[PDB]
């Protein structure tokens, strides 16, 4: 398989902080990474595809980076509705892998 | 293209191929069917997305500049302020025209390469059991059921299995 | 009837045309447009801090003409001059007008640091019917019109100010050019005035010139506006025996750092865009644009072409 | 407009079978491949099943191979997740998800655009 | 003895050398030169409309100095200044000479809209032996030398002209700098003259200085030439108590639109070329050129290289 | 070249080939002869003309500019008017030097490709009735008279016609 | 790469290969060994060096310029002198960024080509006596002692010598 | 067990990363850096001829202020102004200061061609306690301070000098602005001075203005410095009735030809480099650099990137 | 073999002259030329490898050119220490060839 | 730091043998191929011998083929030039030279970076 490793596993921050999250796999998954937002009890929403391409309708503060080996999800100016658990997705080959979840709490 | 596969010995494309950029299309005893090829499709998209991301990096951000519109003739200074802007716009326009034309020439050659890459991979798989008909299809000189077809498409096909049947059907 | 396996590539019914090195019209499966051609038609007030003079150009705002009361102490990333801006005060010209408006626009601040001067031997706070503030004779809010003592002399002015702060001071002053020798003697009692503003490293001196100019606001005279910068440690001296238009303080020279002026007529909307143009804001992720050569902010590079199609797919051959 | 509706989630005993369904709306379902992804309650998302657009090529997770069976229907535009030999390991909130279309191809292997509401499968 | 079928490519005896990314000298079958290096040595009068001053520079033509009678009411796409151009009238300087030349050249027109002024209280039509028009004391055809009333005063001038037309009026006037206190009082009777020309938005005033300058055409004095623009709706006022060199009308500000001036000495032929240089016209379809940086019209882009060979054929291997 | 046909496994060129850019040269029982190949020659020429037409589009048309020659030192303003023109000329001369060098590198590769394109086509024609000698020539293991030769050059050659004769002559 | 030899059907590279960029690695009766190939290695270095020498030609020499740092705000003229310099730096920075990105895409394509050039040369040498395993190796269906191996590496291998032996071992 | 011959390529343990058209991070075998990021921190005196004013800026050296005795008859390829440079003479300003500096720096020469003038009717060689040369009242080494005849008149000056030579002459002169009407009459006896310097084509006249400026070296007055060029065949005339600061000769206009000025504080070492920057010299064979935009000589082109890796090898796959 | 022909065989010049030397062979040796400096009784020092690449430490006045057929060694501003005999080297294929020597005397 | 030391040059008679040696210092000798180049006294440089990095492939000039023998030691990092069947034609000032290294690899066929001091071989 391909094993994803999200860091950190959780973080608390106030509104307006520069949040950084990492997705971290084994194989060369080129640029196939998909970041997701998830509120409790709700299905995910695609935030970033192609590891950098902003999804249509998603605010410009969400940004993705990385290539091949090291991946990163950065949020510039966090907002109250941005409190959620975040998952990254491998999409280079089957089977599809996800991460351990990176939740943003209130500080 | 430089390799002459797309718009070359591959006559035309397949509009029924909607799950991939490159695919297989077989005819065995059980029937016929089409399947996309992931590796070739992914390699092409990665190189297109890769050059797409390179072209979007937002690097141009200027605030205080020189005036580019004038409500009265002034002479020397205005002539220069205009000639400077005109010089810049022309150079950037060339930098853009050359960029698009060049990237496209490379893009079309990359996709023509990945098509030939896939074909050359399958050629090396069978490697005495089939022959290049020319149109991008291989005449498989042995019975190849759907499990055998899938073995060609997922890269597990062992040519030694059918080598005895295939050579005999070819030579005689 | 031997089994055959074929290899091919996808295609679509209607492809897109792109340019290459060897052809002007090549149909490919998919393509993206790199030249943005659309604008919002409104100026987005985010993230760039905008300021609307909206009846006052920048210089009129700096001097403090009647309409520009709302521009006091304003700060901006982009000042916005309108085509409907109008002079409202005593008629004035500014030698090197575009230089002093490009100093005020770079600094990005109309914070006026008020100072107390002691103009010894002159009347102060003169006003003119050509500069009305509420149907009443007024003047530039940042300039002090000095005339002779009532029925007396124009006591020679030798006022100085030392720059003690850490910033560079921008002083705005002027010189009155009367219309007739009567007005000159009626106002400053000398037949010929003189205004000499100086620092330790640079100076400027003006002797006014009497004569008729076209009537502006029923006034035939003019005021030539000048400006002097003072570096930390330096001193400025206003020396005049007549016709001095005195300052009421100075402005603070700030850092350019996204500070400029844009001459547009579009309304300020409620959108968000990091790129402004004279024709409105641009919201795009494209590298180039044919909207306007006037572009302020994180903008696409202006080109002449209206369409540059980048091929994002293989050759389409149905 | 466009969304995916899920159904079939109930309370079931280990060893038996269930069938969950995902009805599509607002897009050309028979043009896309489709995926089932399960969120084990407490853990994160866990891909379980996926099928091609035509239904000839089916991809399963190693934990459910030979145990679950995915299928689809063009006439009803519905996605079927036939589960046999259930056990409390399979207890999860099931999501039917849609892999994103890229460039002009409707690839099966990509990020997932649209999700269903989430239908919970409980195995005591 | 099996039949053999070979596949190959054509070659020639003497190929051409081109540059690539990995070699300075690669011999290919054929190649085209991209840098034009040849010019006609004549200036083609088509399709661009040319005008030869041929003894008169542009400014001398605008003022009307003796030699420039043939430049009256001329229109051009390109004006041509010769190196053999000579001053022919009263010695004069022009503050910001280059700008006035640029303003006239870009307008592309020497159409002089004549006007009738009423210079009340002066003698008119003065002439100087330094400015001969047919062995006779003359003056600039577009300027009017005003001196005091014969045995009388230099009655003050307060003339105004409103801009009624839709165009911008360019007024060419001047100030006389006499050579001695005698001349100043001999001519305008004031010890110190004054010239004040002004509009509603921009002004200029000059008080002339007396003194010796090097003799040019046996004249020690000078005339400083100035210009004032008047927008539609605005009015210009000529106020002067002495030394004014009055206008006789204005010039019409036109649109740049292939209007400029070229300094060359090459004759004007009968050829046809859409590109002019100081060294002559360029007749080429090549993208680049090493002829001259000075290039007017549809011209190849000036580069520093003399030869850039584009490969138009395969590798040549004999 | 990137394909190594021209200046590669094709030793050198044929100056006798004066009716095209690529051609055949055979030796059968009846004799020997040379004939150009239109398809390959046209594809090369169209891609050279296609990039020749792109490089001629007349787009540079300026009339009022800034002065580029001066008869007296002036200082600040002249320094800028010169430095502006110098900056422009440098950037265009680079734009020209890179353009030629890059278009040539591509041109030589395109022609090398079109050569390899033609060779690959004929290879797919005979199939098992000929072998690659290496020098760009195929050893045809059967009798191929001039009509058979023309069938290879106009693309009508049927390999199934001489398959029995050819395989037998190769294997033994 | 465009040919898919390097980072393609050639799985990985050889760190033990220190005397060249491309080489042979054999297994015969007498043992095993590795030797570099000069021709391929020489061609690749020539084209890299050839493009390195092009990028070093010192052509930028200016002494009198415009002021690029100011101690006091001045307005119009300073705004222009700053805008002129900024416009220049932007264009050269793009020229450099594009040049490197393009020369690298070509460099990686050239080396990928030269690897395929060597493989195709050997393929044409044996030409019935060996089969393409797919990983860049040739199964030689006849005895090939070290002298026979060297004959393949220096281009003196005669296929007609082992043709009878090899075809027999392949077909049966 | 058939023999197998394999074909491959070399690799290394740790490869370098380079950018391509389709990727930001591709590991290749070997790569060369194209951006130079290091400088010597010292200015190399070879092969470019340098001149260190080291307490004198270029203009103070041209006028001949006390500290600049060592700059006389110096010639350079690059003049080096220091940040520690200090005025040492009577306080002075220069209208269009930046141009005179650029004109001097481009000539690359401080060779002063001395001339003998006959200033009839004035006292010569005036000095000032603001300009000390060895604890003694001095003046600019290239300027002559004229004052009225002892207890007499400022006999009018009408001096002329013809340019016989083949080169263009640069004359450096000035105008004294007094501080009080007492000083103006104590020095030149005229209530209002006048300075008129002229050639046959261009001219300039200044009437000085009296008034208080900030005390610099215990002096309230100022001297405005001007310059006049004289082409071969032309003649220059210094005409003044008061306040003239006369020249002692002229400088020779040379050819630019690697002649300029660099503002730096780095010491001049003994190294060798054909490229100078304000931060020091660059010794490189790389095409680009991020050291400084200020680069004089055969320099790499300044770019914004700090690293541009050119791939000099194949793809590295261990 | 490959025969190198250096022209001229010798040359006299003063300090500051634009010196031109040629190396001239038979086969296509496109870029494999090496120029050497030699003082009497001393071993050579590699000046130009690759027929144009300047050796590390060698002054920039030494410049090489040519490709394939016609090679050239150019020296812009000769210096007193540059008085030496110059040898070019073929490096395409064994055996290694050298030239007849081009000395620079005093004029 | 880096340099090559030569030794072995002496006065010898025609027909007999000698051995010269070149000890390396300051670089990975066993990684490079090495050359012997002789400057015939009066004439220019003449390449005589050259060996690969391992010592399996040895290249000789046509004048000395089957007459001289080159070798190299990794344990001692020394280059041996064993000369047999000498004659006054072989009289020369012998130089051990190191072919230059290029971007990645240590090619044997290039210009020669480092030379020895030069040891003279006289054959009376
Ligand atoms: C930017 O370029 C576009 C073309 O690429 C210009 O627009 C079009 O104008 C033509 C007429 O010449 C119409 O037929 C098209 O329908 C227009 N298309 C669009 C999308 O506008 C456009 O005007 C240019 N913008 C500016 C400001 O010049
Ligand atoms: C334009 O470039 C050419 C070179 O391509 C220059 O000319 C040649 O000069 C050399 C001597 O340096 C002569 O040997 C050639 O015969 C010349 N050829 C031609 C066609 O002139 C030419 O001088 C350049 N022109 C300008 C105006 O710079
Ligand atoms: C005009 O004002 C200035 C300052 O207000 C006067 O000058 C000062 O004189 C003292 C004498 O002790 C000096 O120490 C100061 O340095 C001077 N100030 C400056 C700014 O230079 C000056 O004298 C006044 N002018 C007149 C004519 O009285
Ligand atoms: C030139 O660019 C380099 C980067 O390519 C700049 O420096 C480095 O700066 C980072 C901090 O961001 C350090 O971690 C590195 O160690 C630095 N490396 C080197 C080699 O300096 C450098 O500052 C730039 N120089 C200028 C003048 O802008």
């Amino acid at each position: 398989e391909i094993v994803l490793t999200q860091s950190p596993s959780s973080v608390s921050a106030s509104v307006g902080d520069r949040v950084t999250i990492t997705c971290r796999a084994t194989q060369g998954i080129s640029s196939w990474l998909a970041w997701y937002q998830q509120k409790p009890g709700k299905p995910p929403k695609l935030l970033i595809f192609g590891a950098s391409s902003l999804q249509s309708g998603v605010p410009s503060r969400f940004s993705g980076s990385g290539s091949g080996t090291d991946f990163t999800l950065t949020i510039s100016s966090l907002q109250p509705e941005d409190f959620a658990t975040y998952f990254c997705q491998q999409a280079h080959s089957f089977p599809l892998t996800f991460g351990g979840g990176t939740k943003v709490e209130i500080k | 293209g430089l390799f002459g596969a797309i718009a070359g010995f591959i006559e035309n494309g397949w509009q029924g191929l909607i799950d991939g950029w490159y695919g297989f299309r077989h005819q065995n005893a059980e029937g016929t069917g089409t399947a996309a090829d992931l590796k070739s499709t992914q390699a092409a998209i990665d190189q297109i997305n890769g050059k797409l991301n390179r072209l979007i990096e937002k690097t141009n951000e200027k605030y205080h500049q020189i005036e580019k519109e004038f409500e009265q003739v002034e002479g020397r200074i205005q002539d220069l302020e205009k000639y400077v802007e005109d010089t810049k716009i022309d150079l950037w326009s060339y930098n853009a025209e050359l960029l698009v034309a060049l990237e496209n020439q490379h893009t079309i050659d990359v996709t023509d390469s990945e098509m030939n890459k896939l074909f050359e991979r399958v050629r090396r798989q069978l490697r005495e059991n089939a022959e290049d008909q020319g149109n991008g299809c291989f005449e498989i000189f042995h019975q190849c059921d759907n499990n055998c077809i899938e073995s060609i498409r997922n890269g597990t096909y062992d040519h030694n299995i059918y080598r005895d049947e295939a050579i005999n059907n070819r030579i005689k | 009837g031997n089994p055959v396996i074929c290899l091919g590539h996808h295609a679509v019914e209607n492809g897109t045309s792109v340019k290459t090195l060897t052809d002007n019209h090549i149909e490919v499966v998919s393509a993206k447009e790199l030249v943005e051609t659309n604008h919002i038609n409104e100026l987005c007030p985010s993230p760039l801090k905008l300021v609307d003079g909206q009846d006052c150009d920048l210089i009129n705002g700096a001097l403090g003409s009647p309409g520009c009361d709302h521009l006091q102490d304003t700060t901006w990333d982009v000042f916005i001059e309108r085509p409907t801006a109008m002079d409202t005060c005593y008629p004035f010209d500014v030698p090197d007008y575009q230089s002093l408006r490009s100093i005020l626009a770079s600094s990005g601040s109309l914070e006026f640091i008020a100072e107390q001067f002691t103009w010894n031997g002159v009347t102060v706070d003169g006003s003119s019917s050509a500069c009305l503030r509420g149907g009443r004779n007024g003047f530039f809010t940042r300039l002090n019109w000095l005339t002779r003592v009532k029925n007396g002399n124009y006591g020679p002015i030798n006022v100085t100010k030392e720059n003690t702060g850490s910033y560079v001071r921008l002083y705005l002053w002027g010189v009155h050019h009367p219309s007739s020798d009567t007005e000159q003697t009626d106002l400053y009692k000398v037949a010929t005035g003189r205004v000499t503003v100086s620092t330790r490293s640079d100076q400027i001196s003006i002797i006014p010139n009497i004569g008729s100019r076209p009537r502006v606001r029923n006034q035939s005279g003019r005021i030539s506006i000048y400006w002097t910068l003072v570096n930390p440690g330096d001193s400025i001296i206003f020396n005049s025996i007549g016709n001095l238009i005195a300052p009421r303080g100075h402005y603070k020279i700030n850092k350019s750092t996204k500070g400029t002026v844009l001459k547009s007529d579009k309304k300020i909307g409620s959108c968000t865009s990091p790129c402004l143009t004279d024709k409105g804001s641009i919201q795009s992720d494209k590298p180039f644009q044919n909207v306007s050569r006037i572009a302020i902010g994180n903008c696409p590079k202006y080109v002449k072409q209206g369409s540059l199609m980048l091929a994002t797919g293989m050759r389409n051959i149905p | 407009q466009v969304q995916l509706v899920e159904s079939g989630g109930g309370v079931v005993q280990p060893g038996r079978s269930l069938r969950l369904s995902c009805a599509a709306s607002g897009f050309p379902f028979s043009s896309y491949g489709m995926h089932w992804v399960r969120q084990a309650p407490g853990k994160g998302l866990e891909w379980v099943a996926g099928v091609s657009y035509d239904g000839s090529y089916k991809y399963y997770a190693d934990s459910v191979k030979g145990r679950f069976t995915i299928s689809r229907d063009s006439s009803k535009s519905t996605l079927y997740l036939q589960m046999n030999s259930l056990r409390p390991e399979d207890t999860a909130v099931y999501y039917c998800a849609r892999p994103s279309a890229i460039f002009g191809i409707y690839i099966i292997l990509n990020g997932l655009d649209v999700w269903g509401q989430g239908t919970t499968v409980t195995v005591s």
